[PDB]
């Protein structure tokens, strides 16, 4: 099966440069070109560019020409992004796609250019009780404090519970640090039996935090 | 170099209605058009490529149509799971180019709000801060009101807010409210609560808790 | 083939008119004395009809001595081509006898190293396929010069949409391509057969549908077996 696996999340300088990369699988890398699309915060979809992977060849949309460099290593079947001169702008999701048959897409991934710097979140826990309980069901949840840049991935029970499960978009407090709360309703019987832990991951400082939220 | 209109920019329906969604190019592209959908915190699906062909394993209520500049994405029975945002992109040469995107948002029958508080946890106060959360969850229309009152005197400033999208399966918004003080602040007071005004409550419900209580 | 010119009488010793009832129906290649290799679709195409082979030709309808109406002994299609697909589209064609060879008629040598032609080289395609949309059908041969065009090119959505496999090759079609009766016909790549242009639905002289040719190094084996 058809696969692309772009490289981690990113914090950088302004006027610093990063290179993210897009590593294919599944099929001859130089019988198809890729496409390289980006998306800003809450934004739509720009198409940035083309890369020929047999020829090298490179086709920049009009907004693109510039600080933006497509590159291949064919050997490796990889596809890379370079931008350079990087503006607070520039922060967004970067993806790949593949250029033709089947649609395939990478996962994305989300380059922040901020002076700040790198911090893993606090995971505090969001006990279940008697007014947080709606008649037979209960919710619970984790909030994830103080952490930068975005983003963070959440989990309850190492993937194993998704039903009634809601993330929040994080939000930037005046601190210049993100916060978010991800909760989850459950039946109220469930509180003494099932075991809840949410799974909090920041790639950019390598947190991975396991949280058990009981009741107090 | 090719350019793209994409409408409307926004659109609510019901489950069940017809949806029609519109790309114009500034220049003849022939057949050339690609719709797009992109649900909350994921990757675009090519849904309908050149030609207004369906790609298998998409529901056979979404259709394209139109060659030449004016091109129409119609989804004929909208369902729950339908709520994302939809982009056109051209691909009659290089560089192709999407349209700006229309938001597809379900209306659907009024829902108030399950009410939740939840006062900071010991592990937050040993580092001096108290953030305490109020979880409005399920509830339609989007539109919804949260006071923060500490000892009954009215909040301000001290508050952040954060929604989901449109949940793929009820339709419904969830909502968290942060109020955030000081480990020494917060010691301070007694009474902790959150009101919560919406369209399906008859009258503003508050959830509150006693500090130590 | 559209936007070309006349060939040379007789400069393409290898050239083939693959016929079905006395009519041109495809172009093919002399690989060997007794056999002439084609696109897979012709066979479907020509169904019922007598199946014949015109070595020696310039002109299909006037007469001349090189001129040589075969008859096939034997019909080979690559066992894995189906008619719902472009997938190797190859025929061997066993003619009655072994050609009569000289000047007009000699087997062309094909690609047995299996290595893509370099994107922009310029290979030479002839055949007997319509001139014009209007369908219109030469009467002498025809050919034309095209620079190959590479795969991911020839595999974006605007044009076959990653249908071009390893075992297939594209050369440029804007105003100048190989058409509708061209199908069977050879691709040559400084003095060697690289490709043979494949059957299918597609509309000739259009940029955005580049010409599509299979390429004969990735069918070696085959191409060896039968002709053994
Ligand atoms: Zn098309
Ligand atoms: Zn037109
Ligand atoms: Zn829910
Ligand atoms: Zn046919």
């Amino acid at each position: 099966e058809v696969q692309l696996v772009q490289s981690g999340p990113e914090l950088k300088k302004p006027g610093a440069s990063v290179k993210v990369s897009c590593k294919a699988s599944g099929y001859t890398f130089t019988n198809y070109g890729m496409n390289w699309v980006r998306q800003a915060p809450g934004q739509g979809l720009e198409w940035m560019g083309w890369i020929n992977t047999y020829t090298g060849e490179t086709t920049y949309a009009d907004d693109f020409k510039g600080r933006f460099v497509f590159s291949l290593d064919t050997s490796v079947s990889t596809a890379y992004l370079q931008i350079s001169s990087l503006k607070a702008e520039d922060t967004a999701v970067y993806y790949c796609e593949r250029e033709g048959g089947v649609n395939n897409w990478g996962q994305g991934t989300l380059v922040t250019v901020s002076s700040a710097s790198t911090k893993g979140p606090s995971v505090f826990p969001l006990a279940p009780s008697s007014k947080s309980t709606s008649g037979g069901t209960a919710a619970l949840g984790c909030l994830v404090k103080d952490y930068f840049p975005e983003p963070v991935t959440v989990s309850w029970n190492s993937g194993a519970l998704t039903s009634g499960v809601h993330t929040f978009p994080a939000v930037l407090q005046s601190s210049g640090l993100y916060s978010l709360s991800s909760v989850v309703t459950v039946p109220s019987s469930s509180l003494g039996t099932q075991t809840y832990i949410c799974n909090v991951n920041h790639k950019p400082s390598n947190t991975k935090v396991d949280k058990k939220v009981e009741p107090k | 170099d090719i350019q793209v209109t994409q409408s409307p920019s926004s659109l609510s329906a019901s489950v069940g209605d017809r949806v029609t969604i519109t790309c114009i190019t500034s220049t003849d592209i022939d057949d050339d058009m690609n719709w797009y959908q992109q649900k909350p915190g994921k990757v675009p699906k090519l849904l309908i490529s050149g030609g207004n062909t369906l790609r298998p394993g998409v529901p056979s209520r979404f259709s394209g149509s139109g060659s030449g500049t004016d091109f129409t994405l119609t989804i004929s029975s909208l369902q729950p799971e339908d709520v994302a945002t939809y982009y056109c992109l051209q691909s009659d040469s290089l560089p192709y180019t999407f349209g700006q995107g229309t938001k597809v948002e379900i209306k659907r029958t009024v829902a108030a709000p399950s009410v939740f508080i939840f006062p900071p946890s010991d592990e937050q106060l040993k580092s001096g801060t108290a953030s305490v959360v109020c979880l409005l969850n399920n509830f339609y229309p989007r539109e919804a009101k949260v006071q923060w009152k500490v000892d009954n005197a009215l909040q301000s400033g001290n508050s952040q807010e954060s929604v989901t999208e449109q949940d793929s399966k009820d339709s419904t918004y969830s909502l968290s409210s942060t109020l955030t003080l000081s480990k020494a602040d917060y010691e301070k007071h007694k009474v902790y609560a959150c009101e919560v005004t919406h369209q399906g409550l008859s009258s503003p419900v508050t959830k509150s808790f006693n500090r130590g209580e | 083939i559209l936007g070309g010119r006349e060939a040379e009488a007789h400069a393409r010793p290898y050239m083939a008119s693959v016929q079905v009832n006395g009519e041109h129906l495809c172009g093919g290649v002399l690989v060997a004395e007794q056999w002439v290799l084609s696109a897979a679709h012709c066979l479907e195409d020509a169904a019922d009809g007598k199946v014949q082979v015109l070595l020696g030709a310039h002109s299909l309808s006037q007469p001349e001595p090189s001129k040589r109406l075969y008859d096939v002994l034997r019909a080979v299609p690559h066992p894995d081509s189906r008619p719902d697909t472009i997938d190797h589209d190859l025929l061997l064609l066993q003619l009655s006898e072994k050609a009569t060879l000289g000047p007009a008629v000699r087997p062309l040598p094909w690609q047995r190293v299996d290595r893509d032609v370099e994107p922009g080289t310029l290979c030479d395609v002839a055949g007997w396929g319509i001139v014009s949309h209007a369908g219109r059908r030469p009467d002498r041969l025809q050919h034309v010069l095209l620079p190959v065009l590479d795969r991911a090119t020839c595999n974006r959505r605007t044009h076959h949409d990653g249908a071009i496999t390893q075992r297939m090759m594209c050369a440029e079609s804007n105003r100048r391509d190989s058409c509708k009766g061209d199908s069977g016909g050879p691709l040559v790549c400084g003095g060697v057969l690289e490709g043979v242009v494949t059957s299918g639905s597609r509309v000739c002289g259009n940029r955005k549908k580049p010409g599509i040719y299979t390429r004969v190094a990735s069918y070696a084996a085959w191409i060896d077996s039968v002709l053994a």
